[PDB]
């Protein structure tokens, strides 16, 4: 049975070189092109090139023409893509598939097996913790009932970050939300709490941040805004 | 062969 | 010439009819066959349709498709929970003269779980410490909405603000429902000359604005 399996997920830092794997098995690796294709996240499947193995015939993609490299070990049933600069833009997952179909006697038209995909993340950052700053009660008195308060949490890397309040006392109604990856590699996010807007001033919220990659820990006090 | 790619009815790339 | 079109997204409940749309050029999707692919969570891109519209051995039968002129379509009767996924058209073109691949930008099908559900916006403004800082982040936090996609549109004052936003995917929150942030960026000269600024989140043809302002 025809199978693809592609080398593991790759964490880079920006200027270094990479090369990903796919192994074949099941049919005659040197008689099909295998072809690659990229999804960057959030965004859809892009095609890259076709490499052809029983000569090492190939054709790129006019994208990627000159900024990668597709080449394949016959030795191991191998087909490789390879970077020698990694940019910050090259964070995708990344598939190989084999172009065939078999709808006739002879050619091939359609991707029709799949490697599993592998994750590339590059990064130009380093190791950096966050500022937490408090996001204040949107007003006091309102009587339409609850508040929003928070922490923005902000420029770190990497992933992750945890968050708690009052040191994991207040869990109800806390929504702590996904990391933003900005354009200068570094993330930021924010929890909130909802609370009773009578108890502002009475119950304290402290909002604990700990990020264990740089080793930082940061306890920030969220009081009504003057 | 399985080189030769079938763009649409009666057309070929690589085709020998 | 080498641009598949669809739509950015479909939905429709469990037991309907939907059909996925791909739209290219005389130089793809009228001459050359097209393909449709289905792309799951987990799981790698599956070959739907071959050559038009010939289904793939293993492929159930309330998936279909077509082709008149430079449109493509894929007939997904017997909605399932399942189909819930990426559809995408693919299909050679021959700008270059050459043997190029093209893929469509895809089409994002829901298959609806639960009862549409509008966002919950808050935005915070800058905080003071943030500003003594000298930055200055507007915090526009969207949750509990259903289906998960929505538009985010920042305002200085009434008119756009392009430059400075940084908005994340929507994820999908313990609730099934979904969740997306928005971050506003500007010097605290920028944050100070406005009488506003505004956050306009659009769900459904629906929106929901939320506007903050110096003290």
């Amino acid at each position: 049975e025809i199978q693809l399996e592609q080398s593991g997920a790759e964490v880079k830092k920006s200027g270094e070189s990479l090369k990903i794997s796919c192994q074949t098995s099941g049919y005659s690796f040197s008689d099909y092109w295998i072809g690659w294709v990229r999804q960057m996240p959030g965004k859809g499947l892009e095609w890259m090139g076709i490499f052809y193995p029983g000569d090492s015939d190939s054709r790129y993609s006019p994208s990627f023409e000159g900024q990668v490299t597709m080449s394949a070990d016959r030795s191991t049933n191998t087909a490789h893509l390879q970077w020698s600069s990694l940019k910050p833009s090259d964070t995708a997952l990344y598939y190989c598939a084999r172009l065939g179909g078999d709808y006739e006697d002879s050619g091939a038209d359609a991707f029709d097996f799949w490697g599993q995909g592998t994750l590339v993340t590059v990064s130009s950052a380093s190791t950096k913790g966050p500022s937490v700053f408090p996001l204040a009660p949107s007003s006091k008195s309102t009587s339409g009932g609850t508040a929003a308060l928070g922490c923005l949490v902000k420029d770190y890397f990497p992933e992750p970050v945890t968050v708690s309040w009052n040191s994991g006392a207040l869990t109800s109604g806390v929504h702590t939300f996904p990391a933003v990856l900005q354009s200068s590699g570094l993330y930021s996010l924010s929890s909130v709490v909802t609370v009773p807007s009578s108890s502002l001033g009475t119950q304290t919220y402290i909002c604990n941040v700990n990020h264990k990659p740089s080793n930082t820990k940061v306890d920030k006090k969220v009081e009504p805004k003057s | 062969t399985r080189k030769s790619i079938h763009l649409g009815p009666g057309r070929a790339f690589y085709a020998t | 010439q080498s641009v598949l079109t669809q739509p950015p997204s479909a939905s429709g409940t469990p037991g309907q009819r939907i059909s996925i749309s791909c739209s290219g050029t005389s130089s793809n999707v009228e001459n050359n066959y097209v393909y449709w692919y289905q792309h799951l969570p987990g799981t790698a891109p599956k070959l739907l349709i071959y050559r038009n519209d010939h289904r793939s051995s293993g492929i159930p039968d309330r998936f279909s498709a077509s082709k008149s002129g430079t449109s493509a379509s894929l007939a997904i009767s017997g909605l399932r929970p399942e189909d819930e996924g990426d559809y995408y058209c693919a299909a050679w073109d021959d700008s270059r003269g050459g043997p190029d691949w093209v893929f469509g930008g895809g089409t994002k099908l829901t298959v609806l779980a639960q009862p549409k559900a509008a966002p919950s916006v808050t935005l915070f403004p800058p905080s003071s410490e943030e500003l003594q800082a000298n930055k200055a982040t507007l915090v526009c936090l969207i949750s509990d909405f259903y289906p998960g996609a929505v538009t985010v549109a920042w305002k200085a004052d009434s008119s756009p603000v392009k430059a400075g936003v940084e908005t994340t995917t929507p994820s999908k929150q313990s609730n099934n429902k979904y969740a997306a942030s928005s971050y506003l960026s500007l010097t605290p000269e920028q944050w100070k000359s406005h009488k506003s600024y505004s956050c306009q989140v659009t769900h459904e043809g629906s929106t929901v604005e939320k506007t903050v302002a110096p003290t």
